[PDB]
RNA sequence: GCUUGACUGCGAGCGUGACGGCGCGAGCAGGUGCGAAAGCAGGUCAUAGUGAUCCGGUGGUUCUGAAUGGAAGGGCCAUCGCUCAACGGAUAAAAGGUACUCCGGGGA
RNA sequence: UGAGCCUUGAUGUGUAGGAUAGGUGGGAGGCUUUGAAGUGUGGACGCCAGUCUGCAUGGAGCCGACCUUGAAAUACCACCCUUUAAUGUUUGAUGUUCUAACGUUGACCCGUAAUCCGGGUUGCGGACAGUGUCUGGUGGGUAGUUUGACUGGGGCGGUCU
RNA sequence: GUUUAUUAAAAACACAGCACUGUGCAAACACGAAAGUGGACGUAUACGGUGUGACGCCUGCCCGGUGCCGGAAGGUUAAUUGAUGGGGUUAGCGCAAGCGAAGCUCUUGAUCGAAGCCCCGGUAAACGGCGGCCGUAACUAUAACGGUCCUAAGGUAGCGA
RNA sequence: UUUUGUAUAAUGGGUCAGCGACUUAUAUUCUGUAGCAAGGUUAACCGAAUAGGGGAGCCGAAGGGAAACCGAGUCUUAACUGGGCGUUAAGUUGCAGGGUAUAGACCCGAAACCCGGUGAUCUAGCCAUGGGCAGGUUGAAGGUUGGGUAACACUAACUGGAGGACCGAACCGACUAAUGUUGAAAAAUUAGCGGAUGACUUGUGGCUGGGGGUGAAAGGCCAAUCAAACCGGGAGAUAGCU
RNA sequence: AGGGUGACAGCCCCGUACACAAAAAUGCACAUGCUGUGAGCUCGAUGAGUAGGGCGGGACACGUGGUAUCCUGUCUGAAUA
RNA sequence: UAAGGUGAUAUGAACCGUUAUAACCGGCGAUUUCCGAAUGGGGAAACCCAGUGUGUUUCGACACACUAUCAUUAACUGAAUCCAUAGGUUAAUGAGGCGAACCGGGGGAACUGAAACAUCUAAGUACCCCGAGGAAAAGAAAUCAACCGAGAUUCCCCCAG
């Protein structure tokens, strides 16, 4: 899916970007733990200034 | 019970049809599974059992839009 | 020797079956073959060589066409697939045991 | 490692022939002193015919209907094909490793003087196992049934049109 | 010892022993939609299933058939993938006969595709099988023996009139 | 009553009395009858409620043809001398009756199937807690001593009390025979018989429920029943049978 | 109307037709008050794992048939007057 | 309302009352032991066994009152793990159970019909379970109609076998 990545993640790296990522790796290792947010359109608006 | 907390999803009856269309009675068995989730409001592991369809449901409304809708309907968690 | 009448649409009237069916049929309408012609030919000397219906396959026919114009499908016509042999065919699909026997009727 | 895909370069001996001609198009000038023909080597293709090219020698040209050929240009520009090579994207196969899903009828902590279960830590596995839908094989374990009629009684034999 | 309460107390059933197979523990298996329990608070000198039935001498031959256990190239083969081809529809082109773009829809199903089966090898204290035809020894009978029968192989030991 | 056929020794009835079997609804056809007539007639409903109002709709005077369509004609065929079917005969609505269809459909009767419940106080197996087994014999392992052996092995005494051990009561069974067979008893009595310190027996309580339980395996047991218990419901199951 | 009174009752008796009566509780109507719910106008907004599709079923008279529509266990997945 | 009256089998005995406190009928109340949703714990239903607060001109022993579970809300507290949560306590409100049909939803056969039987029919009927009301359910169009329109749902008669 379209999760932006945040911190300093591995090949793939993007440091804030929107790329394609299988749905298993997204959910508890991008999602909760952390380093990327999901893209409903109100999380990418906000952390678009960060 | 193998009732589904998110979409609500419960066993229904079906039917066996072979070659010679005879019928033998059957039921409709969800994809249901254990699965843990961590929520960003409360910081707390919170399991579910739900099923193949309703973790994607969480996928498009989030973890903590679900929990907001067991609040107002009245089931637990 | 020469040809395709083993032809198409019909048929007064009659035989034969409970019925479904089956069998004979002059003559007429259209178009051919043989014979010079009168005429004959709607398969073979006759009587056996067979299978209803349903569901479909193929070809032809504007007949129907769920708003309209089409199409799918169906009907008509042509035609194919059943040793349904228990052959007027109960299903697309079916073998044994009962001195453990149990009911219903008649019998030594 | 099998495959697509995106650029970049090779690559093409029916036959005459200046010579290992990819097909159609635009097309009588493009390019070279920001150093070219034409020789001499290495790497390298190969039906060892010949050609590509780094470097170097060389220091000012190759090219065009050129006459030939069924079809004329490494003069150049475009869509690229056949074959083949490298990097790079992408989809699967095979195999190794790891943790975050998941499993734990391993230890430990708390609710809790509690063999259940839940939360938490840690250890060993690990995207296997297991489960749901779809599907082939197996399956009297079980369930519903079929298993004909005439007939010197019935069965055997035999018959049914 | 046990059993057909209420026709059959036995030759039956059970029995210790023996043998085969399954099973590494969250065991096989069984009850249960599941949880879980039993198996077991046991651990291959153990457990579950089958078979024979103290003990003594012993338990021969045949793996084709039917099961089981493997092995594995080829052949066929479900779900899935939907390549090509055909048909319907029509913007438009055609005085019309007809053809036909994209889009959508229908039909055909090239390719990917595991087990199973075909195939090969073991397994008889697995299920089973252990034959016909002739010739031949005394009084007869029998066949040590001598051929054929390609069904995988033809009754050994012990006995029985 | 059933039959080709009965006094038949075919079936059924002890008698009397009471009760007991061709109905009802909705459709359609025929006949009788009544009203109206090329028309007849309403259903629901309104309602001053058997009136009146309501003509939605059904049936009939027109059929042929697969249908388009054509029409007192039409279809088949290229077209019919024709042929097939029709045209030149009054139906419709009430009532009563004879039939059929669907409902239990004239009544009585199965053996069985399925669902929902009830029972292990009888019996089969098990779990926990207790009890019972008179009496009399046979004398194992072991212990001690002696003989014997190069020494063991081995043997002779006493001690010892092992046994799905023997005999035999209680108890637990039920092999033969007799009485009994509308019995005293819906399996017993008398006299013989088997086990009787164990694979025993027994009191009390609990557990296993029907397509299941349990079974030292008979298809036995599971409330005097068991080739699928009991009771209720589907149920007035069905019967071409008496 | 009906029943009873020693046999069959309009006039014997209880009633019937008719005409009235509620301290207290309560049903239903309008009338009024209170606490709350919320008019109307203009400007927007238009219900995403959803419609649809594959496989497997069920329901509409309609049994997969050329089979629409509706429901969904599984797998995916839009458009925005 | 009243001169009669103390339910009946059922008399008898003993009284009450006659002009408003006999009896009878109606409305509003009080009392309401024990069991049963039974709710202080248990239980072989009509019984057994307690705890807390409060009361004794006899402060021994009894009497009055409260104490089930669950859902929701509020307050006070409160682990592993520091904050937090889980968990614990108390209070207010509400639910539990019974009952004949109708209704909605979740499961759901077989006898039988097809002259047998498997698709089918029987039939979403019987039964079982959950939930609600005096009705429930349904209900204001992503519906029918066909170029004319109608304008939610439900029910009756036709369409129509």
């Amino acid at each position: 899916m379209q999760v932006i990545l945040l911190d300093k993640v591995a090949n793939l790296g993007s440091l804030g970007d929107q790329v394609n990522v299988k749905a298993g790796y997204a959910r508890n290792f991008l999602v909760p733990q952390g380093k990327a947010v999901p893209a409903t359109k109100k999380n990418i608006e906000f952390f678009e200034a960060r | 019970s193998r009732v589904c907390q998110v979409t609500g999803k419960r066993p229904v009856t079906g039917n066996n049809r072979s070659h010679a269309l005879n019928a033998t009675k059957r039921r409709f068995l969800p994809n249901l599974h254990s699965h843990r989730f961590w929520v960003e409001s409360e910081k707390r592991f919170v399991t579910l059992r739900v099923s193949a369809k309703g973790m994607r449901v969480i996928d498009k409304k989030g973890i903590d839009t679900v929990l907001a809708e067991l609040r107002a309907r009245g089931e637990k968690y």
